[PDB]
RNA sequence: GGCCUGCU
RNA sequence: AGUAGAAACAAGGCC
């Protein structure tokens, strides 16, 4: 019943900024998965992990049915396959973010 | 002419001048060295009075134990510990029948107390054998050390704050494979199951000093902390039982003892008609404690606790179960001297198991040879009988059962008997129509006593016609006669402090005037002598004299400074206004109207750095060990003055490896003072709960800052400062 | 301010921090009584032996900043060496007498109000009237009598809540006293001792002594009244009776 | 269900709720819905209290995040989230500071504007019933109550809602979040009704493990388990078992009564051996006094100057020489010590001001006399095991010694009057009651009788000597100290006088235990020649130091004047008990006053004056070869005082044992004399108990001889 | 020689 | 030597 599509990923500079958005068909989460690993918690809606706190901000528009993740001051260690959005059981396909 | 005071008894009856026969004006006998010899002698004597029992080896402690119960009946008048289970059960049954509802009620109140008792009740006790250090220490210290060890080992049920939970943890500790203890020389040492069992079942033996009335010294014992809770519960039950028995005299004072003795003698003699003869036996029991088997106390309690919740029966039965397997530490050891090489040595008692016997004399050699088979890990198994009156009240219960077993309903004969029992001492009034009847009655009473493991000392006992007898240094001759020689040692300076000593002395004079029939002129002489000794002890002379002392200068300037010198306290070099009419008034209040306001204010100043009060229990209570009796406490009336200082402590801990105990003392006292300043009622009512210190202290800081702003000195600046300081200590406790 | 400040200072050091953290409130009493000092077996012998030493008594550290280290001739009054297991310092007995001749003075007018029992005894005796002494055998019979003449008809526990609410109003807890006699006692002893600064503990102890009924068994002949039992030593003897009437009657 | 509280709520609240769970002692695994419900209650309490601040006005300042400032006051301050003790602490503190009324149950919050409590409760059921339910639970409450319920409705009395409505929208959004999250979970099969107020527990004290096996080994011989023994006890009923064993028991177990007649008691046997020696710490019967006739009081004065002045009052000094040796020591050391004492006394006399206390030089003489460096050095057993001489301390019965006639004469002359008053009593409150006047008159009579008595002089001597010795030991622990024996009396003429018996040199006194011994050497002047009763001075060394001339009708005697010198020792306990010798006066005079009161209870009148003046009545107080001699009441006073003084002087365990075991026999004899048909079970045992206390003490042997004489005179 | 303790 | 009496003191330990 809840389909999810992520937008706003791509190739960015180190110290740059990026606004991920997930459109949905409930609480929301943003999770990430690096190429060499399983899932890592980023943000939920608010709470943020240690590795991303102060840099990243989660927000939602319940009228637009969208959850946003505003990333700033990006590091090469934010690079992940992929930034996935989730609804709680329902998982997006994820959007590629690569920082360099 | 040769003077002879004893001939005075040819005109004055013996009891009317018995005070002359009490040499209580000289130094009482003291022991000088080890008590190991006495401990070994007591163990051997206890084991050989029950030699005909049966031997076994405990599977847990591995120690040899001797069970004489239901053993062969004695065939001689020598002491015997061969008590018969059926006979004692029948005696208890008859006791219940003559007093229906005694056991059930007493068990009900005991159950209430046990299930509402707290752990802190164990701190209200004198020296106890701490097994963490293998030495005697104050009850509170030993309890704290044992609790710390238990918590370090994983037994934390005592955190519930209930004595029953502490005992549950104690029993659970018995089934542990390996416990850990701390030793300073800190080193962590591991104790296996058997070693910990023996350390929890052992007793510490010492020599009793200041014991007047015998040529030879004796040994006494002190148990550990694991077994004191069960003992407390058992003694609570026994006290509740004896309080319902008029034939017992152990749980009462002296005057009550005299009243009951008078009542029983009047009842026995008055009811006796002209045809019945009456005889009083002033009996003492030889080897009272050595012939009382803990298994028999177990039987008595399990009969008492019939038709009761099984948990109550178990908790009350745990104590005699541990006494039946009790071990005794031999003692300090033995000191040897070599005059050829001019040296001395001190060997600990634990070496007695393996040390050669060339150093010991014949008597000690034989004692060691006889006690060695019972030595297990430096301590001797003492199963057969009690060591030193730990179960006083249960022994009194057994004696009262014996006394009641001759109510003329169980005697089934013309003769009958009654009397009063207080452990190790009794008065027995036996009536019978003829001398043959009296002889038969006394013979049957003695025989029944021998069936319960109780022996009558024939050497220290005698029988006469009723009207004259003795009981615990109370001489009855058609009415109790005052002695005043038992209280003579208590007429000096007690040794608490100046005000306390003054009040205690005057109160003792007053009491001995009320009870021990002290004369008016004698009381005045006692007051004069006490004042003289008090002034000569505290260096506080009248002030108008030229007696140079270390304190005669300040006293003299205070004297010359004061205008109304009649108001000065004797402690400050003032006149004594006490008299027979003023013996019940504190010194401060008797001289209040005569003091100058300046001296009065300086004296009774709350900010004085000398007065120190710890708890409600230790405000005006002084522990004076009376001569020829157990340690007792007295309420003394006194006003908190600058003279209420507390004296210096020992200070010898600084040269011992146990030096860190003082740092722990200081830190604990600092924390306790901080808590008291945070919780003013900490002393009067001991706080209860399950939270930790800093939580309560920080939270009360929050609230008190708040409200003391809502009216008081605090300000927003200070209130916020306190709030964020509370947050700071919070995050500090986090890390 | 201060209190939380020494709290923070204590928590600064690791050992006291651990003691504060792991120790629960219930164990308060235990650790407070935790001491290496044995209870003396023969107090008189050592009091007669210690008083021959210099610095035989103990006093709080504050004494070092109220009393000079030496008097006019140079006799030392206090020492800076602390006691065995406390922060208190050992001082000489002269520091007591010194405090009574040049120490700070206060207003002791409220001590009579605190120590009600003793001052009532003094007042009762001061106005007493003696009588002739009659010499005849006295049949002293032993009876249970109440010694405290000011007991307010309350038991120990019964008056303990009253005492707390009078002195420690905040630590009362659940209890709110129902009996109106307790209400009036609380009101009176609250308004009477509203600013007395002797000590909370001594105030509570003396209130307990005054209000709580206590009873003891004594050999009496006549009398039997509470006021007549405190002077039982002066009115009744072995072969003499001294008629007496306390000031109260 | 607990997974929900794992997931959603923050740590702070979950551990607060876990401690509240531990509070009342019920376990979380059996019923968890209570945990969730009360943690949601606690959460609404926080979320309602926080984010709400106030400044000096009312009109709370609401900030989403508290900025750094002193303006961090909280609008609502929480009650719950604390222990019951602290919750009631806050309740009482608020009541006492706010002057408000104390509620009987737990509130949840306090507010300033309206100065009162808030009891927040959000229940599953609708508000309009739970509100008045908790209202009727709380009696006559002014604390405002406010409750929510899951449907989203709010209510309150007074139509009062105490703060912003957006906060309440927050509350109900939180509420429906809870609701339609359980919707995903599915808990309402019990969520509405899961707690019914269960409070019950059974106390369990189970014996198991090792402690059970111990219980199986603490039974009678023929029992196998505690279960079986308890079953037997419960099934046991009395069926005449004491009678069976009484019949079967041997008849030799008896308590036959042996009649006690006049011919039964035999005299106590005294030990035989070398005569008994002197044990006192000072001369009692052979003391000599050098005096000055000064006006100073007992404690008033300086010791050394008084001693020197008294000694200068005597002329006739001779070079000292040995008269009677110690027989075991080195008498030349005693001689040299005496001359050293004299020399140093002169040395003090020369200098400016006599020191209050003097220290002496530690010469070899007093090193030997005071036993210095003679204690064997303490070592370890592992280093001394092959030494053949190494053995225990000598522990055997003391040497046996027979009684001598000197103690009898010493006691005889210890009860004799003197030409001085040796007691100067203190002051007492002026007597106000007639009974106090009677007491004072009695006391004055006894003081007049006993003050002129050698017993009082011995009391003062012992008290002063022991006080000085104890004080010197406690002060000068290391260095040998000189102390002159001083006692001050008052003559018949009324002139005060000082008396110097001799000197005491105290040695090293590092006394730790109450039994540790301080050694001193005592020197005392005397005129009694030691060549007449040598066995009484076994441990003394006696020199000849001068000649004395006392006025007598036989020209003038010009007697010799000797010095008794000995090494003695004491201990802290002995010093303390010897410095309380004044209670002998008490003991004695209490006995006499008891006699007087007992006799006066017969005749309804005080009988003291006629007893002390008429001297008609007399008591047996000694035996002469003619027969038993009786003396007035004053002589009885002096005799009892002397007995108490000698008890305090010659105290020992032998004395205590003999006193007890002879008081027993005295009571038996008194019963016999009263015609009370006394009987004994083993009189030989009592006799053996008495006779084992008599070993070598002169005082106890004299007491035993007195007891034998009393038996001989009694039983007639 | 210097310093520590006196119921631990 | 002395005190004392069923075992001790006649200083202890630490450098």
């Amino acid at each position: 019943q809840v389909q999810l599509q992520e937008s706003g990923g791509g190739l960015v500079q180190a110290g740059g900024s990026l606004r991920l958005s997930c459109a949905a068909s409930y609480a929301m989460g943003w999770f990430r998965q690096a190429p060499g690993k399983e899932r890592e918690f980023v943000g939920a809606i608010k709470h943020y992990g240690d590795s991303v706190k102060g840099r990243f901000t989660i927000s939602r528009d319940n009228a637009k049915n969208t959850v946003y993740l505003q990333m700033s001051s990006l590091k090469p260690e934010d690079t992940a396959v992929y930034y996935c959005a989730a609804a709680g059981d329902y998982w997006g396909q994820g959007t590629q973010v690569t920082v360099s | 002419m040769d003077v002879n005071p004893t001939l005075l008894f040819l005109k004055v009856p013996a009891q009317n001048a018995i005070s002359t026969t009490f040499p209580y004006t000289g130094d009482p006998p003291y022991s000088h060295g080890t008590g190991t010899g006495y401990t070994m002698d007591t163990v051997n004597r206890t084991h050989q009075y029950s030699e005909k029992g049966r031997w076994t080896t405990n599977t847990e402690t591995g120690a040899p134990q001797l069970n004489p119960i239901d053993g062969p009946l004695p065939e001689d008048n020598e002491p015997s510990g061969y008590a018969q289970t059926d006979c004692v059960l029948e005696a208890m049954a008859f006791l219940e029948e003559s007093h229906p509802g005694i056991f059930e009620n007493s068990c009900l109140e005991t159950m209430e107390v046990v299930q509402q008792t707290r752990v802190d009740k164990l701190t209200q006790g004198r020296q106890t054998y701490d097994w963490t250090l293998n030495r005697n220490q104050p009850a509170a210290t030993a309890l704290a050390n044992t609790i710390e060890v238990f918590r370090s080992n994983g037994l934390t049920a005592n955190e519930s704050g209930r004595l029953i939970d502490f005992l549950k943890d104690v029993m659970e500790s018995m089934d542990k494979e390996e416990m850990e203890i701390t030793t300073h020389f800190k080193k962590k040492q591991r104790l296996n199951k058997r070693s910990y069992l023996i350390r929890a079942l052992t007793l510490n033996t010492m020599t009793k000093d200041a014991e007047r009335g015998k040529l030879k010294r004796r040994a006494i014992a002190t148990p550990g902390m694991q077994i004191r809770g069960f003992v407390y519960f058992v003694e609570t039950l026994a006290r509740s039982i004896c309080e319902k028995l008029e034939q017992s005299g152990l749980p009462v004072g002296g005057n009550e003892k005299k009243a009951k003795l008078a009542n029983v003698v009047r009842k026995m003699m008055t009811n006796s008609q002209d045809t019945e003869l009456s005889f009083t036996i002033t009996g003492d029991n030889t080897k009272w404690n050595e012939n009382q088997n803990p298994r028999m106390f177990l039987a008595m309690i399990t009969y008492i606790t019939r038709n009761q919740p099984e948990w109550f029966r178990n908790v009350l039965s745990i104590a005699p179960i541990m006494f039946s397997n009790k071990m005794a530490r031999l003692g300090k050891g033995y000191m040897f001297e070599s005059k050829s090489m001019k040296l001395r040595t001190q060997i600990p008692a634990e070496m007695l198991a393996s040390i050669d016997l060339k150093y010991f004399n014949d008597s000690t050699r034989k004692k060691i040879e006889k006690i060695r088979p019972l030595l297990i890990d430096g301590t001797a198994s003492l199963s057969p009988g009690m060591m030193m009156g730990m179960f006083n009240m249960l022994s009194t219960v057994l004696g009262v059962s014996i006394l009641n077993l001759g109510q003329k309903r169980y005697t089934k004969t013309t003769y009958w008997w009654d009397g009063l029992q207080s452990s190790d001492d009794f008065a027995l009034i036996v009536n019978a129509p003829n001398h043959e009847g009296i002889q038969a009655g006394v013979d049957r009473f003695y025989r029944t006593c021998k069936l319960l493991g109780i022996n009558m000392s024939k050497k220290k006992s005698y029988i006469n016609r009723t009207g004259t007898f003795e009981f615990t240094s109370f001489f009855y001759r058609y009415g109790f006669v005052a002695n005043f020689s038992m209280e003579l040692p208590s007429f000096g300076v007690s040794g608490i402090n100046e005000s306390a000593d003054m009040s205690i002395g005057v109160t003792v004079i007053k009491n001995n005037m009320i009870n021990n029939d002290l004369g008016p002129a004698t009381a005045q002489m006692a007051l004069q002598l006490f004042i003289k000794d008090y002034r000569y002890t505290y260096r506080c002379h009248r002030g108008d004299t030229q007696i140079q002392t270390r304190r005669s200068f300040e006293i003299k300037k205070l004297w010359e400074q004061t205008r109304s010198k009649a108001g000065l306290l004797v402690s400050d070099g003032g006149p004594n206004l006490y008299n027979i009419r003023n013996l019940h008034i504190p010194e401060v209040c008797l001289k209040w109207e005569l003091m100058d306001e300046d001296y009065q204010g300086r004296l009774c100043n709350p900010l004085n750095p000398f007065v120190s009060h710890k708890e409600i229990e230790s405000v005006n209570n002084a522990v004076m060990m009376p001569a020829h009796g157990p340690a007792k406490n007295m309420e003394y009336d006194a006003v908190a003055t600058t003279h209420s200082w507390i004296p210096k402590r020992n200070r010898s801990i600084l040269n011992t490896s146990q030096r860190g105990i003082l740092e722990d003392e200081q830190m604990y006292q600092k924390c306790c003072n901080l808590f008291e300043k945070f919780f003013p009622s900490s002393s009067y009512r001991r706080p209860v709960g399950i939270s930790s210190m800093v939580e309560a202290m920080v939270s009360r800081a929050r609230i008190d800052a708040r409200i003391d702003f809502e009216s008081g000195r605090i300000k927003k600046e200070e209130f916020a400062e306190i709030m964020k300081i509370c947050s700071t200590i919070e995050e500090l406790r986090r890390q | 301010m201060e209190r939380i400040k020494e709290l923070r200072d204590l928590m600064s050091q690791s050992r006291t921090r651990e003691i504060l953290t792991k120790t629960t409130v219930d164990h308060m009493a235990i650790i407070k009584k935790y001491t290496s000092g044995r209870q003396e077996k023969n107090p008189a012998l050592r009091m007669k032996w210690m008083m021959a030493m210099k610095y035989p008594i103990t006093a709080d550290k504050r004494i070092m900043e109220m009393i000079p280290e030496r008097n006019e001739q140079g006799q030392t009054l206090w020492s800076k060496t602390n006691d065995a297991g406390s922060d208190r310092v050992m001082v000489s007995p002269l520091a007591v007498t010194w405090w009574n001749r040049n120490g700070p003075t206060t207003s002791a007018v409220h001590y009579p109000k605190i120590y009600k029992t003793y001052f009532e005894k003094v007042e009762r005796l001061k106005h007493g009237t003696f009588g002739p002494v009659h010499f005849r055998n006295q049949v002293k019979i032993r009876r249970r009598v109440d010694i405290n003449p000011g007991h307010a008809d309350l038991s120990a526990k019964e008056a303990q809540d009253v005492i707390m609410e009078v002195v420690f109003p905040n630590e009362v807890g659940a209890r709110i006293l129902t009996s109106e006699s307790q209400l009036t006692i609380t009101k009176e002893k609250k308004e009477e001792l509203q600013d007395c600064k002797i000590s909370p503990l001594m105030v509570a102890y003396m209130l307990e002594r005054e209000l709580v009924r206590k009873t003891r068994f004594l050999p009496v002949a006549g009398g039997t009244s509470s006021v007549y039992i405190e002077v039982l030593h002066l009115t009744q003897g072995t072969c003499w009776e001294q008629m007496y009437t306390p000031g109260g009657e | 269900m607990e997974d929900f509280v794992r997931q959603c709520f923050n740590p702070m609240i979950v551990e607060l709720a876990e401690k509240a769970m531990k509070e009342y002692g019920e376990d979380l695994k059996i019923e968890t819905n209570k945990f969730a419900a009360i943690c949601t209650h606690l959460e609404v309490c926080f979320m309602y209290s926080d984010f709400h601040f106030i400044n000096e006005r009312g009109e709370s300042i609401i900030v989403e995040s508290g900025d750094p400032n002193a303006l961090l006051k909280h609008r609502f301050e929480i009650i719950e989230g604390r222990d019951r003790t602290m919750a009631w602490t806050v309740v009482n503190s608020i009541c006492n500071t706010t002057g408000a009324e104390k509620p009987k149950f737990l509130p949840d919050l306090y507010d300033y504007k309206e100065n009162r409590f808030i009891e927040i409760g959000v229940t599953r059921r609708e508000v309009h019933i739970y509100y008045l339910e908790k209202a009727n639970k709380i009696k006559s409450e002014k604390t405002h109550i406010h409750i929510f319920s899951f449907t989203g409705e709010e209510m309150a009395t007074k139509a009062d809602y105490t703060l912003d409505e957006e906060s309440r929208a927050r509350i109900k959004t939180r509420l429906f979040t809870i609701r339609q999250e359980m919707a995903s979970r599915g808990l309402w099969d019990s969520f509405r009704q899961s707690e019914r107020g269960e409070e019950t527990i059974e106390e369990r004290f189970e014996i198991t493990g090792t402690m059970r096996r111990l219980a199986d080994q603490s039974l009678p011989p023929n029992f196998s388990s505690l279960e079986n023994f308890r079953a037997y006890v419960d099934g046991f009923e009395p069926n005449g078992y004491i009678e069976g064993k009484l019949s079967q028991m041997s008849k030799e177990v008896n308590a036959r009564i042996e009649p006690f007649l006049k011919t039964t008691p035999r005299p106590l046997r005294l030990p035989d051996g070398p005569p008994c020696s002197q044990r006192s710490k000072f001369l009692l019967m052979d003391a000599l006094k050098l005096s000055i006739e000064d006006p100073s009081h007992e404690g008033e004065g300086i010791p050394l100057y008084d001693a020197i002045k008294c000694m200068r009052t005597f002329f006739g000094w001779k070079e000292p020489n040995v008269v009677k040796p110690h027989e075991k020591g080195i008498n030349p050391n005693y001689l040299l010590a005496w001359k050293q004492v004299l020399a140093e006394l002169q040395d003090i006399e020369n200098e400016e001001k006599i020191p209050k206390t003097k220290n002496m030089k530690k010469t070899s003489q007093l090193k030997w006399a005071l036993g210095e460096n003679m204690a064997p050095e303490k070592v370890d057993f592992d280093d001394c095991k092959d030494v053949s001489d190494l053995k225990q301390y000598d522990s055997d019965e003391p040497e046996l010694r027979s009684l001598a006639s000197w103690i009898q004469s010493e006691f005889n002359k210890a009860c004799e009057l003197t030409d001085s008053s040796w007691i100067e009593l203190d002051e007492i409150g002026e007597d106000v009651a007639p009974i106090e006047h009677i007491a004072s008159m009695r006391r004055n009579y006894f003081t007049a009788e006993v003050s002129h008595c050698r017993a009082t002089e011995y009391i003062m001597k012992g008290v002063y000597i022991n006080t000085a010795l104890l004080n010197a030991s406690c002060a000068a622990m290391d260095d040998f100290q000189l102390i002159p024996m001083i006692s001050k009396c008052r003559t018949k003429e009324g002139r005060r006088k000082t008396n110097l018996y001799g000197f005491i040199i105290k040695g090293r006194s590092h006394l730790r235990n109450d039994t540790d011994v301080v050694n001193f050497v005592s020197m005392e002047f005397s005129l009694t020649d030691p060549r007449l009763e040598p066995h009484k001075w076994e441990k003394y060394c006696v020199l000849e130091i001068g000649d004395m001339l006392l006025r007598s009708a036989i020209g003038q005697v010009s007697r010799p004047m000797f010095l008794y010198v000995r090494t003695n020792g004491t201990s802290k306990i002995k010093m303390k008990w010897g410095m309380e010798m004044r209670r002998c006066l008490l003991q004695s005079l209490q006995q006499i006053e008891s006699m007087i009161e007992a006799e006066s209870s017969v005749k309804e009148k005080d009988m003291t004056k006629e007893f002390f003046e008429n001297k008609s009545e007399t008591w047996p107080i000694g035996e002469s070869p003619k027969g038993v001699e009786e003396g007035s009441i004053g002589k009885v006073c002096r005799t009892l005082l002397a007995k108490s003084v000698f008890n305090s002087l010659y105290a020992s365990p032998q004395l205590e044992g003999f006193s007890a075991e002879s008081r027993k026999l005295l009571l038996i004899v008194q019963a016999l004399r009263d015609n009370l048909e006394p009987g004994t079970f083993d009189l030989g045992g009592l006799y053996e108990a008495i006779e084992e206390c008599l070993i070598n003490d002169p005082w106890v042997l004299l007491n035993a001889s007195w007891f034998n004489s009393f038996l001989t005179h009694a039983l007639r």
